[PDB]
């Protein structure tokens, strides 16, 4: 087992306990790359309610390595919850936050009623209620022009068929569950060929050669036997092809 | 040839699927490999004529 | 094959719009790099040295009336 | 559902009076606050609204001009300035919600919740 | 713009009888946008019937209302002292809410 | 800011890409192959665009550009890249002053004339006002010389997947006038993780004119036959849309094409109306 | 044929689906159309040995 | 969320005190029970805790060996018992609210609620 | 042991100003693991702040706090006469959690 010698932990918890969380028409998104992704920790929780993965098992994440981690962070009526996944239609999956359909990745939420609720009701998270069309996956739409319903231009003016595009959902600490806030990320596996830079916290094994071996290099794995080559691969290759186009 | 598959790679269904998941990818490729085996076979029959 | 118009109780014939095979017609590349293209089963009214044959429209070759022995086939009687 | 409005002001002509509705019981985002006022011994006039997400407004050609509304989604409050006091503006000023346009039903064509009036005398 | 009239100005008639006032318009005015409020002296007006019949959430079934086009009423089946109030129409329409006069039980 | 006047108008000049503007499409090594791939190339012997006096405008990025430049002194610096340009947007700088390689991410508002100024470099009027942060990158300090042809640079821009993709190559040229003949393929140099929305870009170049020319052409979705040496070189390539003996080559998957007749596509009328 | 697919008609399943849903349909038109074009040119090398 | 303490105990130097805690409107066994002591005119000192799904237990160093605590799930109360009691354990008992040492968020790692403080003199 | 220290013991100031007071460590704390409570004479500690500077529920928003490291504070932006109580810093850490000696306000 071979992965790159690193040592520095994946910023995941800064995602988690932030102190505030977007508004789900305006997501955020935060890069993680170059560090160990240890992910039992958070599928391991006590603290989360909805920990689906899609592309992946939960329970082989940390064999894996990625090119990039994206962390999406929103929050959401906890009715809404089911539509952050693929395949799914409704005012969040089409005018808010798309995922894929081929999406490789894990959507988390919780239940976050004790910081997002207040009394007179928190007005500070929107969602799009209206727009001309669907979103593209992992497409954002931040704009508030005023949405025409109908045949007759709006001209920037709220009115019969002229719509404001946003609405605000009244968290209260009063509300049934289905309206309680929750707070979701979605961490997002991609997987190009291209140097991982994200891995489990896997332990590296030494380096055997001229025998039969189980190997895992970055994430590429195999039963053969390795020995040295006199290839050239240019500085940026990291792996090479034969003529059937396999490793 | 991924016939549908997430990955024409088997080893790579399988690194990160469990079995419930796995086996409906490995399907595709069993059913896409078999297939052009059968394809390969059948053709060699013919030309072995 | 044909349809009624919604609208006016028209009857109208559906035929696809004109397709075909093409293939090049080349020396090999030791000789020459210059090449013909047949449209095959395609007008040359339609495609757009040009000859019409059986075989479709002949792009890049010259008509002659020398025949000779078959080199290149193109099809219906024409090399 | 409660509307609840500011106490009763007395205005010289030329002034400005501003009365408040507090909200609540619902979202209040959801709703457009509209203001209707009625004169002493008169019907109900419709002056205007506004929809608290955007702090939209439309107002009656009667009062273009003179009326400012404004909101507070903070404390779910909305707000009726009226500028350029005349004797004539004598009046009970209430609030009332209506649903926004969009509303599939039309809820927006008509007041179910109303606070208490506010008189205002000038 | 559209004049909304109300008729009789003003009605009179006894406790445990029925009654019936009528809204007329200068415009027609589709059923949707038609409206009745129930205004006692010192309160705010409260709505009683919308879309031209539909009752209001906490509105007793004594009150119902009906119409089309341009001719509306409102009914209520038998009178308490409760509704010797005023009756107001209203109506939605262009991109305005218009009241009647009010009328007076 | 400052707007320079003294620049004789002309035309804008045209030339031939030939066989230039090819990449590595992948990570992966392989060799003695001819590989088959899909992506964005420029076009064989397309149009492209030729600039000079002081000529730089703000020019169209669409799914990618290519750029070289020829140089005797050293005079190109870098480019920007953005929607609009003027803070209102994320936009990318790349440059290259006389102590090193800068590349910020940062929310820039760039002057309508932006330029470096040099022999010791002094003047520095790319932009003005530039806050909000995203990404930077400051190359290691080294000592640049500011003082026919010599130098021949080559960029591919690609904008994919939150990805700015740089490819580049360097070599010798020797002429007074134009763009040389002939292949080579540009490595990859740098994967920049910015999600910025490119559509338009400009071109810093660094009162007098210098000894530069440069190039710009665009990328488009092509089906390129690479040709790979036996250490893994791309050598050779077919750009298979470019005429119907390239697309026999690619059909056949060779560079050489024998004596005879080959069915390589298929022909067919397009609707030109929606009825 | 349908080879169950909702349509056997193409454009059919296209201008009533999305993608994520068309997919499928058309995964089952193309495996049935795909195996009833191999069992005719399987046919015609036979015939025409 | 209520923590509904015992009334004040006077014991003599030697003796044994047994402190309850009620608790109601949450989750008993999600919760640990802490306890806090304060002496008059001094701050305030942790002595241990409880985990009342497991009887599971910690203790200061200070208190080792003197203060048990246990706890019933089915009249969800936490008990602190104090032996050996000196005069310098003059003081009022608090109980506190933390959440388990599985809390994703440090909720541990504080105490949200208090019940009245006993106080117990020696 | 860490030791934990508040300072100043006593802060004097009157209703309406603002008041800021400070915590000291001998020993780096995660911002995470640090508190604030709020003692009034007579009654039991009642949280403030947690994880250095998130409000407690019920907690109104004139009470803030901030700090790293060695070095945490508790802000009161406006003074009213229930704000002149005890404030205790609290800390977590080790298997024990730690109280400063409290400051009076
Ligand atoms: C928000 O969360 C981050 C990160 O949280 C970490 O990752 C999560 C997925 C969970 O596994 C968490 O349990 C885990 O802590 C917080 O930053 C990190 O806090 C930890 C715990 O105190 C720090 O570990 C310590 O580091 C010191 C050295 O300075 C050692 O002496 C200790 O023994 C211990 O190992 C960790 O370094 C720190 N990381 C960073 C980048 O700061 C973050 O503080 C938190 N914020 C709030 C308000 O809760
Ligand atoms: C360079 O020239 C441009 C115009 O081509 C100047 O931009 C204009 O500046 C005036 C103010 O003097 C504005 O009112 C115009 O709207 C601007 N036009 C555009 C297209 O932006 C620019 O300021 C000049 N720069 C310098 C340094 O002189
Ligand atoms: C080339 O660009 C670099 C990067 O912007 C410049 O280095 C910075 O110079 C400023 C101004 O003195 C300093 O405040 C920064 O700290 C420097 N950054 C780094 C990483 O050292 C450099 O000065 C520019 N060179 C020239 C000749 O203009
Ligand atoms: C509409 O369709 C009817 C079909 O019966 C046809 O007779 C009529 O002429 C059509 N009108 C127009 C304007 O096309
Ligand atoms: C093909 O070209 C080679 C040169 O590469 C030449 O030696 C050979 O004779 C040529 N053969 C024919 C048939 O032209
Ligand atoms: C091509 O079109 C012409 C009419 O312009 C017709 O006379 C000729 O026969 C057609 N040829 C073929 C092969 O269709
Ligand atoms: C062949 O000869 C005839 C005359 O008999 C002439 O009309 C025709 O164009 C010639 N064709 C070619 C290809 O030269
Ligand atoms: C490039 O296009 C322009 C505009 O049509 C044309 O004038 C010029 O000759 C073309 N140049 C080349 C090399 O094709
Ligand atoms: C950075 O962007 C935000 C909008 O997200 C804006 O409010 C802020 O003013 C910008 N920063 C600066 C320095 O302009
Ligand atoms: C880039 O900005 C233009 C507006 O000038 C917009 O139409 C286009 O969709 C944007 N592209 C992306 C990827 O956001
Ligand atoms: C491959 O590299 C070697 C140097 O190790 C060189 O001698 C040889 O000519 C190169 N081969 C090709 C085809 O360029």
């Amino acid at each position: 087992v071979r992965f790159p010698n690193i040592t520095n932990l994946c910023p995941f918890g800064e995602v988690f306990n932030a102190t505030r969380f977007a508004s789900v028409y305006a997501w955020n998104r935060k890069r993680i790359s170059n560090c160990v992704a240890d992910y039992s920790v958070l599928y391991n929780s006590a603290s989360f309610s909805t920990f689906k993965c899609y592309g992946v098992s939960p329970t082989k994440l940390n064999d894996l390595c990625f090119t990039n981690v994206y962390a999406d962070s929103f929050v959401i009526r906890g009715d809404e919850v089911r539509q952050i996944a693929p395949g799914q239609t409704g005012k969040i999956a089409d005018y808010n936050y798309k995922l894929p359909d081929d999406f490789t990745g894990c959507v988390i939420a919780w239940n976050s009623n004790n910081l997002d609720s207040k009394v007179g009701g928190n007005y500070n998270y929107l969602y799009r209620l209206f727009r001309k069309s669907n979103l593209k996956p992992f497409e954002r739409d931040i704009s508030t022009e005023i949405y025409q319903a109908g045949s007759t231009p709006c001209n920037g003016v709220e009115g019969f068929n002229c719509y404001f595009p946003l609405q605000s959902y009244g968290f209260q600490p009063t509300n049934g569950v289905g309206y309680q806030p929750y707070r979701v990320v979605v961490l997002s596996f991609e997987l190009l060929h291209a140097p991982a830079t994200v891995c489990g916290p896997k332990k590296s094994t030494n380096l055997v050669k001229n025998k039969c071996v189980n190997f895992n290099f970055n994430g590429l794995t195999g039963t053969g036997v390795l020995t040295e080559s006199n290839k050239k691969f240019l500085p940026f290759q990291q792996f090479g092809r034969d003529i059937a186009d396999t490793t | 040839s991924n016939f549908g598959a997430i990955s024409s790679v088997l080893n790579d269904i399988l690194s990160r699927l469990d079995p419930p998941e796995a086996e409906v990818q490995i399907d595709r490729l069993i059913t896409g490999r078999l297939q052009s085996l059968q394809t390969y076979v059948t053709q060699q029959l013919i030309r072995a004529a | 094959d044909a349809v009624r118009d919604p609208q006016t109780l028209e009857i109208l014939d559906i035929t696809p719009c004109s397709f075909g095979g093409v293939s090049v017609i080349t020396p090999g590349t030791n000789t020459s790099n210059q090449v013909a293209v047949l449209y095959q089963d395609v007008n040359c009214t339609e495609v757009p040295n040009v000859f019409q044959t059986r075989a479709g429209c002949l792009i890049g070759a010259e008509h002659v009336n020398n025949s000779y022995e078959c080199d290149i086939p193109i099809g219906a009687g024409i090399c | 559902v409660q509307l609840v409005q500011s106490g009763a002001e007395v205005k010289k002509p030329g002034a400005s009076v501003k009365v408040s509705c507090k909200a609540s019981g619902y979202t209040f985002t959801g709703y457009y606050m509209h203001w209707v006022r009625q004169a002493p011994g008169q019907g109900l006039e419709w002056m205007g609204w506004i929809n608290p997400i955007s702090s939209g407004t439309s107002y009656a050609q009667t009062f273009q001009g003179r009326v400012t509304m404004t909101s507070d989604t903070s404390i779910t409050t909305a707000y009726m300035e009226l500028s350029r006091l005349r004797s004539d503006d004598t009046a009970v000023y209430y609030c009332a919600r209506a649903a926004p346009f969009y509303d599939f039903w039309s809820g927006y064509s008509y007041f179910d919740y109303w606070g208490q009036g506010t008189l205002v005398t000038v | 713009e559209i004049v909304m009239m109300q008729s009789p100005g003003t009605l009179s008639l006894s406790p445990g009888e029925r009654a019936t006032l009528s809204c007329r318009a200068s415009q027609s005015v589709s059923s949707s946008y038609l409206a009745w409020y129930q205004q006692k002296p010192g309160q705010a007006p409260r709505l009683l019937i919308y879309g031209a019949s539909s009752r209001a959430t906490g509105i007793p079934d004594r009150f119902s209302g009906s119409g089309s086009g341009t001719d509306f009423t409102l009914t209520i089946s038998r009178l308490e002292p409760e509704d010797f109030a005023v009756y107001y129409c209203q109506q939605y329409g262009s991109s305005a809410w218009t009241f009647g006069q009010g009328t007076k039980v | 800011c400052v707007n320079l006047t003294t620049r004789t108008q002309l035309p804008p000049a045209y030339t031939n890409s030939f066989t230039r503007g090819v990449y590595y499409p992948d990570k992966v090594f392989r060799s003695s192959v001819l590989h088959s791939t899909q992506d964005l190339f420029l076009p064989f012997f397309s149009n492209v665009t030729w600039f000079h006096r002081f000529d730089n405008p703000v020019l169209p990025f669409n799914d990618g550009v290519y750029f070289a430049s020829t140089e005797k002194s050293n005079i190109i610096r870098g480019w920007i890249f953005g929607t609009t340009l003027d803070s209102k947007t994320q936009s990318l700088l790349i440059v290259n002053n006389a102590t090193n390689v800068v590349i910020k991410v940062c929310e820039f508002q760039f002057c309508n004339d932006p330029f470096l100024g040099v022999w010791m470099e002094s003047e520095f009027r790319v932009y003005s006002s530039a806050n909000n942060c995203t990404f930077e990158y400051v190359s290691q300090p080294f000592l640049m010389d500011l003082e026919n042809f010599k130098n021949l640079r080559e960029f591919v821009f690609k904008n994919i997947d939150g990805y700015f993709k740089i490819y580049s190559k360097h070599t010798p040229i020797n002429l007074v006038r134009d763009l040389p003949q002939g292949f080579s393929a540009l490595e990859p140099l740098v994967d920049l993780p910015i999600g910025i929305n490119i559509t338009r870009f400009q071109t810093l170049l660094a009162w007098t004119a210098g000894a530069a020319a440069y190039y710009v052409g665009y990328l488009q979705p092509r089906t390129f036959l690479l040709k790979y040496n036996e250490n893994g070189t791309i050598t050779d390539a077919v750009d298979c849309a470019l005429d119907p003996l390239s697309e026999t080559k690619c059909t056949l998957k060779s560079f050489t094409v024998e004596k005879g007749i080959y069915q390589t596509s298929n022909f067919r009328v397009q609707p030109t109306e929606s009825i």
